[PDB]
This record gives C-alpha cells, structure tokens and sequence, in this order.
C-alpha cells in the first residue's frame, strides 16, 4: 500500500536500506607552499 | 407378478424421475507509486 517513512512503519513492513551512500567522498586540497621553496640546503655529514 | 391362461389386465408398473439442481456463486489490493519505488526490494512487485 503505502510506504510511509521508516519511522512511521511501511504498509508491506520493515524496512531495511533508507539511504542511497555517494561513494566518492569529499577532500580538502593541500595549503599552497610558500616559504618552503626559498631555501638554501647545506649537508651535515654523519658521524661529525 | 403371476399370470393365468386367461390372461388380462393383471401386473400394471409405472416409473418416476427424480431432480437436482445447483448453483454458481462468486478481492483486490492497491498500491502506491512511492512504495514501489523507494522500497529496498526492487521485485516487490513480482
């Protein structure tokens, strides 16, 4: 008959699955770099 | 049923018919669109 929302009972009975899921997900891009890139890189050997 | 030489009017039967008689005598179910189709058991129909 009818199928009211879960909570309120369906007419044919339970119900089992009431949400549809989105499979791809939602991410936050990465901060853009700035002071990393102006840089001088001296080497410490081991050992010393 | 007996007889004589003489013969005549004598075992008369008869018969009868009986009768029957009879007779013919004589449900549905609705639905909606949204339970059809929100339902989780898409051959709820079948």
């Amino acid at each position: 008959k009818y199928n009211a929302p879960n909570t309120t009972p369906s007419s044919i009975g339970p119900q089992i699955r009431l949400d549809y899921y989105y499979k791809k997900a939602l991410v936050d891009a990465a901060k853009e770099m700035y002071f990393g890139q102006l840089a001088e890189v001296t080497n410490m050997p081991k050992n010393m | 049923p007996a007889l004589t030489e003489n013969g005549g009017r004598v075992n008369r039967v008869g018969f009868t018919r009986i009768q029957l008689i009879g007779s013919i005598k004589k449900f549905f179910y609705e639905w909606t669109q949204e339970a059809m189709d929100f339902d989780t058991d898409e051959e709820l129909d079948s």
